[PDB]
């Protein structure tokens, strides 16, 4: 989902790491009360 | 009055045991989930959650803590009193939702740094029934909404066993800015993804948003800004000048654009 932004080597270079930031705040968020755990079941 | 509603709200859980069905929903997904809610005679809170389309994540809780979680929950895991500061509290009116009356609540931020609410909120318990979060406009970002929600009676033991994939189980940076109201929640350092570099984290909270800053070495190449957006939540990554080849700060949270942007153009390294 990585907007993007028009390099190729800045896309490659994001799209290896966003995603998984993007998990790990959801996902502790969540673990850290029904409305944190339903946006980390929505990931994926 | 609002105030008196959200203490409700806040003890509403450790006072109720319940069952019910609940849809989530955000640009990009919409998703159903089933919780089983029981206040033990001690007082501890027994909670089961699953969801109920498509694959079966679940999670397990005793008081705060987690006794299992399924592991598409879990691949990236390493109090309302002040809340009148930063949002005003307001009694807008009243509701049905789920077939119960409830009362609703207007959360609405005192500046552009964050999101506000529209909480329906049982009139019988004060347990949430409805959570809207909108943005600026008025615009809709998420649906938190009970379909059914089944009071007082306690789930029956067999409800609150889970399933077989609900398995068992100093930073060096700060921040220049923050919103009135956020305060640091916790640091800690990860790796990256991706090299063996260390990534510093740092996450924040002003009682009902949250974001997380990830701080991540550039070892003087030149990448650029990033964005995106995964329904109420922002990404923002913008390069930090440094005399040790640059980092990329990443922030990510439940909060507007331009926070996440400013919070990103702010983080510092700590100083002797």
């Amino acid at each position: 989902q990585v907007i993007t932004n028009s390099s190729s080597s800045d896309t490659r270079w994001h799209e290896q790491r966003l995603p998984i930031y993007l998990r790990q705040h959801v996902q502790q968020s969540a673990v850290s009360s029904a409305l944190p755990y339903a946006r980390a079941a929505s990931l994926e | 009055d609002a105030s008196d509603w959200l203490n409700r709200l806040a003890e509403a859980d450790r006072q109720n045991s319940f069952q019910g069905t609940f849809v989530y929903e955000r640009n990009g997904s919409f998703s159903t989930h089933e919780i089983w809610h029981r206040v033990e005679s001690d007082g501890a809170v027994r909670e089961r959650l699953l969801q109920l389309d498509g694959a079966r994540q679940e999670v397990v809780r005793v008081d705060g803590r987690t006794q299992c979680i399924s592991g598409g929950l879990a691949d990236q895991l390493a109090d309302p009193s002040q809340l009148a500061s930063w949002y005003d509290l307001r009694l807008v009116g009243e509701s049905r939702v789920a077939g119960r009356p409830a009362v609703v609540l207007a959360v609405t931020p005192r500046d552009q740094h964050r999101y506000g609410f529209e909480l329906h909120l049982d009139r019988d318990t004060g347990l949430p029934l409805k959570s809207l979060l909108l943005n600026e406009k008025g615009q809709l970002l998420e649906r938190f909404q009970f379909t059914q929600l089944n009071t007082g009676a306690a789930p029956a033991e067999d409800q609150l066993q889970a399933g077989a994939e609900c398995q068992v189980v100093t930073v060096a940076w700060r921040s220049e800015w923050l919103p009135p109201g956020f305060t640091l929640t916790r640091s800690f350092m990860r790796r990256s993804p991706v090299t063996p570099d260390p990534v510093a984290c740092l996450t924040y909270g002003d009682g009902l948003a949250r974001f997380s800053v990830f701080i991540e070495p550039l070892h003087g190449a030149m990448v650029g800004d990033a964005r995106s957006q995964l329904g109420p939540t922002v990404v923002v990554s913008k390069r930090l000048q440094t005399d040790d080849g640059g980092q990329m700060v990443t922030v990510v949270g439940e909060v507007p654009l331009g926070t996440a942007e400013r919070v990103a153009l702010s983080i510092r390294p700590e100083a002797a």
